[PDB]
């Protein structure tokens, strides 16, 4: 399978992604209000992202359903399920699972390039830097720290309802398409449990960084 | 706040790269911004302003003047 997130999330988690605005797409009644006065690429990336999730919704038996935003913008899934999404220029894509086999997954896309000037500061630890530097050339490991701390957000969010910034998180990319996401404030779940350390996959192509992350049932 | 309010708007279509006026209500997730956008937003209120901001606040006050007044506060 050449598709990005399904080959960084198991199978068990039914995906779907899309590179361009298939041209017919449209909201849902009860999504249009959300994009209501949204500009041209804001709308096109909202309407084709909801059809990938909604596709991989059908993979688990759920039928047409609107995806909304809760308050803090988090997709807002049927019940059971939990999912990630995620846009790009180039990218729009979609992963979904049922709670009883995972408990959380989030997924990001950036594209494969240089952070903006001055980003990689405000993002990255003293100690993060210095281990980006020490990792072989030939690849982006700044992006890919800040894309990989995005899926730590999306999958700590839905199972805490608590804010998580750039410094609460140390994670640590290996080469071979992994990473780890190290938690350094209290990670209190709404389950009870405390969650410490995540386990992430990355994968670069066509110009796109891809980072995931599931959490397990344990 | 109507000051800065202006103040905040030009740096928004720095980032945006644009060249429209913004209302003041809308918030600015629905003209494109994204969450690096916001990061970089932030940087350079922190520069224009000499101020450190949290990251946090640009999307807690997710309009121009949800973010002046907020940053006046801070003054
Ligand atoms: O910014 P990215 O495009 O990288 O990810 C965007 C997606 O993250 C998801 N997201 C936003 N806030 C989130 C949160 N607090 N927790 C989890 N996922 C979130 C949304 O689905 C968003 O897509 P939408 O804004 O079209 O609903
Ligand atoms: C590990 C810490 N990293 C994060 N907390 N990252 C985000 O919050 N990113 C974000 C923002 C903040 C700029 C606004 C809207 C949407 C998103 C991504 C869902
Ligand atoms: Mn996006
Ligand atoms: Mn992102």
């Amino acid at each position: 399978t050449d598709q990005l997130i399904a080959s960084v999330v198991p199978e068990l988690l039914p995906s779907a992604e899309l590179y361009e605005d298939p041209p017919g797409l449209e909201p849902l009644p009860e999504e249009e209000p959300l994009i209501a006065k949204s500009v041209a690429k804001r709308r096109n990336e909202f309407i084709t992202v909801r059809y990938c999730a909604r596709q991989a919704l059908s993979v688990l038996g759920i039928p047409e359903v609107p995806i909304l935003k809760g308050d803090k913008g988090q997709p807002l899934w049927p019940d059971g399920i939990v999912g990630s999404m995620t846009h790009t220029e180039g990218f729009r894509g979609a992963v979904v699972g049922r709670t009883g086999e995972v408990r959380s997954v989030g997924i990001d896309a950036e594209p494969h390039d240089v952070l903006p000037n001055g980003v990689l500061k405000s993002i990255a630890l003293p100690v993060e830097r210095d281990e980006l530097d020490a990792l072989p050339a030939g690849t982006h490991w700044d992006r890919l720290l800040f894309c990989a701390k995005e899926t730590t957000y999306k999958a700590w969010f839905p199972l805490t309802a608590r804010w998580l910034g750039f410094e609460d998180a140390h994670i640590t990319i290996d080469p071979d398409g992994t990473f780890t996401s190290r938690i350094l404030v209290d990670g209190r779940a709404n389950d009870g449990t405390v969650l410490s350390a995540f386990d992430g996959r990355w994968i670069i192509d066509k110009g796109l960084i891809l980072t995931a992350i599931v959490v397990p049932k344990l | 706040p109507g000051h800065l309010a202006s103040a905040i708007a030009d740096e928004i279509r720095a980032v945006l790269r644009s060249g429209d006026p913004i209302d003041h209500h809308r918030p600015l997730e629905t003209l494109g911004l994204d969450a690096l956008m916001g990061l970089e937003l932030r940087n350079r209120l922190e520069a224009s302003l000499g101020i450190t901001l949290p990251v946090a606040l640009v999307w807690a006050y997710p309009t121009i003047s949800d973010l002046a007044t907020a940053l006046c506060e801070r003054m």
